[PDB]
């Protein structure tokens, strides 16, 4: 059975208070030796332990953050709550809650909610087609200035899959950016239309971008 | 505040090969109760970490005969003898002995293949982007091995350091190669001054760099 699900705000403004709930089944915190803890993983980096509470209500917090951290259990309804105060862009991470089976360590981790701390407002992506300079042909698609993450990119509405390279998003300024290269035989393109499809669930923005060959223009 | 040090950062292994991950702590990790709390977690891409070895040598649920944990006091080691598809990902040595509980930097188990040189593709700023006011210059370095690469941006011969944003893909599911995008972001005013735009790339496959360039005249 053993399941750990963690509920979070997912996205919030700097200096607000982050409040998250690790709901669980398959074990009770009313049982002996049992404990639940919190770990955070920043956007493709190593893990970091935050805090944990034991069955007897003994709380252990990271000496690094301490003051902002408050952990409390709710034995009756199988829930644990971690609350971090006055958050900043430094706290943009994925937060996991994990069970301590007696001995000092974690055994079953949960799915892990993803939190993003930013001042930025909801913004639809600007899809820019990348046709080559004025055999095989390489085409691109630059998705720029969107908020928040994530964006979903396909080529020819999923028909094109071979030689596709979507790159991870990079935080441009207050907003994200990403690219995806596509390589086809010189006989496939221009001759047959290649369309880059982007979908931004947050801003409910679905865009098709026909990448046509680079034409000339003098000012 | 125990410093956990993993060796190496990236592990290139063939399939069925014998693999050994090295962990080394800043101090003795023997907990008051006599037990040494060294754990090994395997985090697969787009998933929460999962426990393999707990208490230096003991195997967790559904952790095969192939995985073996050793060491004592300072140096510890995980051995995976006949590497399979399921066995790839990021490994972290963890300690439950002293509070604050700390994780290792992580070791990436990746598959080694033949040496391959990148396919550089330079993309000038699109007509769609220039009208809006911006001027991003994309460069894709596709399908190479090993993962370590280096890109230099040369505007009119002069090297640029500031204003470059790079992203790297994971290892290819099919061809087991890496790809990298490199976006030199510029204002239209800056871009509208200069002519030659070069995306110079260096990789172990060849002694001399792989130059890819365009001129603002034609496009």
């Amino acid at each position: 059975q053993v399941t750990l699900k963690e509920s979070g705000p997912g996205i919030l403004q700097p200096s607000q208070t982050l409040s998250l709930t690790c709901s669980f089944s398959g074990f009770s915190l009313s049982t002996y030796g049992i404990g639940v803890g919190w770990i955070r993983q920043p956007s493709g980096k190593g893990l970091e332990w935050l805090a944990h509470i034991w069955w007897n209500d003994n709380k252990y917090y990271n000496i690094a953050l301490r003051s902002r951290l408050t952990i409390s259990k709710d034995t009756s309804n199988n829930q644990v709550f971690l609350k971090i105060a006055s958050v900043d862009t430094a706290d943009t991470a994925t937060y996991y809650c994990a069970r301590i089976p007696d001995d000092h360590y974690f055994d079953y981790w949960g799915q892990g909610t993803t939190l993003t701390v930013s001042s930025a407002k909801t913004t639809a992506p600007s899809v820019y087609p990348l046709a080559p300079v004025c055999s095989s042909v390489t085409l691109g698609c630059l998705v720029k200035g969107y908020f928040p993450e994530p964006v979903t990119l396909t080529w020819n509405s999923g028909s094109l899959s071979s030689g596709v390279h979507t790159f991870p998003a990079v935080l441009q300024s207050d907003l994200y950016t990403l690219s995806s290269s596509v390589t086809v035989t010189s006989s496939t393109w221009p001759s047959q239309s290649i369309t880059c499809n982007v979908a931004h669930p947050a801003s409910s923005t679905k865009v098709d971008k026909k990448i046509e060959p680079r034409g000339p223009t003098i000012k | 505040d125990v410093l956990m040090t993993q060796t190496p950062l990236s592990l290139p292994v063939s399939l069925g090969d014998q693999a050994s991950i090295s962990c080394r702590s800043s101090q003795s990790i023997v907990h008051s109760n006599g037990n040494t709390y060294l754990e090994w977690y395997l985090q697969k891409p787009g998933q929460s970490p999962k426990l393999l070895i707990y208490k230096v040598s003991n195997r967790f649920s559904g952790v095969p005969d192939r995985f073996s944990g050793s060491g004592s006091g300072t140096d510890f080691t995980l051995k995976i003898s006949r590497v399979e598809a399921e066995d790839l990902g990021v490994y972290y040595c963890f300690q439950g002995s002293h509070v604050p509980w700390t994780f290792g930097g992580g070791t990436k188990l990746e598959i080694k293949r033949a040496d391959a040189a990148p396919t550089v593709s330079i993309f000038p700023p699109s007509s769609e982007q220039l009208t809006s006011g911006g001027a991003s210059v994309v460069c894709f370095l596709n399908n190479f091995y090993p993962k370590d690469i280096n890109v230099k941006w040369k505007i009119d011969g002069s090297e640029r350091q500031n204003g470059v944003l790079n992203s790297w893909t994971d290892q290819d599911s099919k061809d087991s190669t890496y790809s990298m995008s490199s976006t030199l972001t510029l204002t239209k005013d800056e871009y509208e001054r200069h002519n030659s735009y070069t995306c110079e790339a260096t990789h172990k496959t060849s002694t001399s760099p792989i130059v890819k360039s365009f001129n603002r005249n034609e496009c």
